[PDB]
């Protein structure tokens, strides 16, 4: 299903509806378009785990967890110089909240099913 | 139902030729038309210097626009005027049709 | 090239690292909370909090600076 | 570059339907004669096309005020690689 | 800043608003009959506008 999440995130990057970053994502939640985002655990967060669980488990936000946030920005495509292969210098990110306009994809039904159940 | 044709051009020989052949066509197509009313020309003057620098003898050259205009008075309906005006056009003549 | 007057540089924005705690305040229990004043005008977004000075507040886009 | 993101995207969206646009040379005018439905700086527009010519995606020539840019196959390839359109469709400069 | 100081001088008159039509020259302008053209390039391109010299 991880291939389907990668395809959905990449298609959202094609359609350009997502808010790439933390602060613009906070603008999106304050404008009330919080639908799905990817969290993580056991990262280099001193106290940020309590804050991110507080903002996640508050109002209609998906529970998607990965191993670390250093590869979360790899799916976003932060600073991918020489995109035809492995980039020579990559920086990190924390979370990206996606506002997808057309919510009918090939596997969006089973992704929303995994969100609901 | 008089029709006025403001006929303007750049040259005078083309204008006189077009007026003459249109008068001939109006005579051939069995209609009433008045005589050719001739208007005075416009002589348009340009005086410029020729020296790019400030030296030399102060020489001048004169540029002239020699444009004429002709107008006629009709008695036919406007469809005949349209079908004789929208045919046999030449470059250098700009036509103007004004109803009355 | 180089003037005898020293260079008058432009206002470089300081790197305020981990300012998210300056936006969402964490209480004793996990709950959303707000501390800074928000801009009353609807031209600015709800996430765009109005800036907090020592004695007054400054609006970002609207620039409607009020006083106590 | 010091231009807004949506304005630039709207410029290449205008360039999707055509293959050329006109732009006067002036550094003290914010108004665009061709595109009038929204505000756009034509100074930054001609800076964007001269940057595109510098990186070698489009040509540029001069006639007394105006610059003229002709999109080639690599230009529309970069267009569909940038704004992420399907490669099956083509601009309307070939519809004969 | 310069974004609001581009129009510090009103360009509604003078030589600033009335520049040449050829290469933006500021001298020797012909405003007559709507040319806004310098004299020398008018002489350069005045023969192909339907002109012959008589006088
Ligand atoms: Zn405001």
């Amino acid at each position: 299903v991880n291939t389907a999440l990668q395809e959905v995130l990449k298609t959202a990057l094609i359609h350009d509806g997502l808010a790439r970053g933390i602060r613009e994502a906070a603008k999106a939640l304050d404008k009330r378009q919080a639908h799905l985002c990817v969290l993580a655990s056991n990262c280099d967060e001193p106290m940020y785990v309590k804050l991110v669980e507080a903002l996640c488990a508050e109002h209609q936000i998906n529970l998607i967890k990965v191993d670390d946030n250093k590869k979360l920005g790899e799916w976003v495509g932060l600073c991918k110089i020489d995109r035809e292969g492995k980039p020579r210098k990559v920086v990190g990110c924390s979370c990206v909240v996606v506002k997808d306009y057309g919510k009918e994809s090939q596997a969006k039904d089973v992704i929303e099913e995994y969100f609901k159940c | 139902h008089r029709i006025r044709i403001t006929l303007t051009s750049r040259n005078v020989k083309s204008l006189e030729k077009v007026c003459a052949d249109l008068i001939r066509g109006a005579k051939e197509k069995n209609l009433k038309v008045k005589g050719p009313v001739r208007m005075p020309t416009k002589t348009l003057r340009i005086t410029t210097r020729k020296t790019p620098c400030g030296e030399g003898s102060k020489t001048w050259d004169r540029f002239q626009m020699r444009i004429h205009k002709r107008l006629i008075d009709l008695h036919s309906p406007s469809e005949i005027v349209k079908q004789i005006t929208s045919i046999s056009i030449e470059p250098g003549v700009e036509v103007e049709v004004t109803i009355a | 090239k180089s003037y005898t007057t020293p260079k008058k540089n432009k206002h470089k924005r300081k790197k305020v690292k981990l300012a998210v705690l300056k936006y969402y305040k964490v209480d004793e229990n996990g709950k959303i909370s707000r501390l800074r004043r928000e801009c009353p005008s609807d031209e600015c977004g709800a996430g765009v909090f109005m800036a907090s000075h020592f004695d007054r507040h400054y609006c970002g886009k609207c620039c409607l600076t009020y006083c106590f | 570059m010091l231009m807004p993101k949506k304005n630039r995207i709207a410029i290449y969206e205008l360039l999707f339907k055509e293959g050329v646009m006109v732009a006067k040379k002036d550094v003290h005018m914010p108004k665009h004669p061709e595109l009038a439905d929204k505000n756009v700086p034509n100074l930054h527009v001609m800076k964007a096309m001269q940057s595109l010519k510098s990186r070698g995606y489009v040509k540029e020539q001069f006639a007394w005020r105006h610059f003229y840019w002709y999109l080639t196959n690599e230009g529309i390839q970069y267009l569909r690689d940038y704004l992420h359109l399907p490669p099956e469709i083509v601009p309307a400069t070939l519809r004969r | 800043g310069h974004q609001q100081l581009y129009w510090s001088h009103p360009r509604k008159f003078g030589q600033g608003s009335r520049s040449c039509r050829v290469c933006s020259n500021r001298h020797g302008l012909i405003r007559k009959y709507g040319l806004n053209m310098c004299r020398q390039c008018f002489r350069q391109y005045a023969k192909d506008i339907g002109f012959i010299k008589l006088d």
